[PDB]
């Protein structure tokens, strides 16, 4: 303020959940607490089970491309393996039906 | 299927393009760098559906006040905008002070 | 920020937090959070009570 | 029948899809990586169901 | 803010920070394109099965 | 796309050209220095065009 | 709009956007070959029966 | 299925630089009305003229 | 690595005489207090007034 | 192969002289003990003291 003072227009409120992985994503990068996901269990940013709030910083993408670039390949090879099964299933059924 | 890839692929392309614009505008005086901000999408299931671009946000942190010596060259130091008009009558706002 | 002068993200979601009351204003510790705002108002001249 | 396989096939696709999203979400700022978890089935007989 | 006469404002775009980001952007785009392979292979796989 | 890169590149070409002319005329008498002034370009979209 | 004396208008088309559309068109069209083929094979079963 | 129509993305592209005199650009909505030799009338956007 | 912050070394410099009258230097800790036209309060160490 | 673990090296580095007063450096084994906000006892070796 211009009168060598300052108000307090609010305080940022966090939300710590005892249970996790129940937070259902809702399209945009937001989560919603559901049944058995736990109550909101509010709490300030200072103490307890909460973390510091660095100013001017942003979270990373939490993904390392080297890890999924090979999981993709192994999942693919699994996919053609399945398809060979289902190929065999189609093949088997095929011989019996034409017989 | 393709939705998880192509949409995200589009985002990546868009990102490069804005980056190029920065490189293409590192010399223009009244310019502000812009960066993309993304956002995922979800259906009713637990699987994702790719990424949509959410917004092209500029960064209005002021730059360096390089001088030229001409009288009709003014520069803002903090929050503010020159108000420009056109022949038709529409209004615009800018920060390039290279007047004439 | 916003034309309604609210702490809002890239999708129209107001950030929620502890409100503040009193003079001088101070926040609460157990109140249900309300959307945070940045009013462009003016401070009132509060007379001296203690010194 | 197809039950022993097609379900797994679907599972495989999901295992791929959750990867692809993570590939696409590699530039967002608030993302968290995701994987899948599976589970077998058993009927009255001791043969798996998929 | 104040108006300084006889001066202008730079572009505030630093090249040392943008060239490094463009490498990451390119490799990310390539990795995104890599999914179309598996995906196209799966489709072919689903079709040729 | 190639549009923004080409525009920036042949703008920097003129930017070098004006400096070259200024250097080459650093000894003439009735000469006034020259400088280039750029202006970016946008379409109806939110992403720039160079 | 405004005018400019000495300029030209580009084609407003992007290849990087367009090729991947062409891939999904190649894959999507094929995914229709399978329905017509399985729609005709079944009929071939009936006539032979 | 169908085909509702065939549309055209009317988002104007980039304005290149050629230096020629009889070249014109349209920065926003706006068309050039041309006539055929017989007297017909068409509308175009090309800035190539001589 | 996270940039913890840019610290400043607040030792005093070398006292240099200039012969003017509107100029004062501080030998140890302390700051001049200035008021802006907008009513803001700032602090400084260069003693050279007008 | 696993990753049996990450091992830190605990050799003492050099000892830069910056000139400030509110800063120290340990010469051998020993760690500064710090407590933030709520609780917890962390250990450090950096000597830059606010």
């Amino acid at each position: 303020y211009s009168n060598e003072q300052e108000q307090v227009l609010g305080q940022i409120v966090l939300a710590n959940f005892a249970n996790n992985e129940g937070l259902a994503s809702q399209g945009d990068n937001v989560w919603a607490a559901t049944q058995a996901s736990g109550v909101a269990l509010l709490g300030t940013a200072g103490s307890g089970n909460f973390g510091k709030l660095t100013n001017g910083a942003l979270e990373a993408s939490n993904v390392d491309l080297s890890k999924e670039l090979v999981n993709m390949i192994v999942a693919q090879r699994n996919y053609q393996s399945n398809a060979q099964t289902i190929k065999t299933q189609d093949q088997i059924l095929n011989t019996l039906v034409n017989l | 299927s393709f939705s998880q890839a192509v949409s995200g692929l589009n985002a990546a392309a868009t990102n490069l393009d804005v980056i190029g614009n920065n490189i293409a505008n590192s010399a223009t005086y009244g310019f502000k760098s812009g960066t993309a901000s993304f956002a995922d999408m979800f259906a009713g299931s637990k699987v994702g559906l790719g990424v949509k671009v959410a917004g092209i946000t500029q960064d209005f942190t002021d730059g360096t006040t390089t001088n030229t010596g001409r009288g009709l060259d003014v520069a803002i130091s903090q929050n503010g905008f020159f108000r420009l008009v056109d022949s038709n009558g529409s209004v615009f706002y800018s920060r390039n002070g290279q007047f004439k | 920020l916003d034309e309604n002068r609210n702490l809002v993200n890239m999708q129209g979601m107001q950030l929620t937090g502890y409100p503040a009351t009193g003079t001088p204003p101070t926040i609460q510790q157990g109140a249900n959070p309300a959307p945070i705002t940045i009013p462009n108002t003016l401070m009132a001249a509060k007379s001296t009570t203690t010194a």
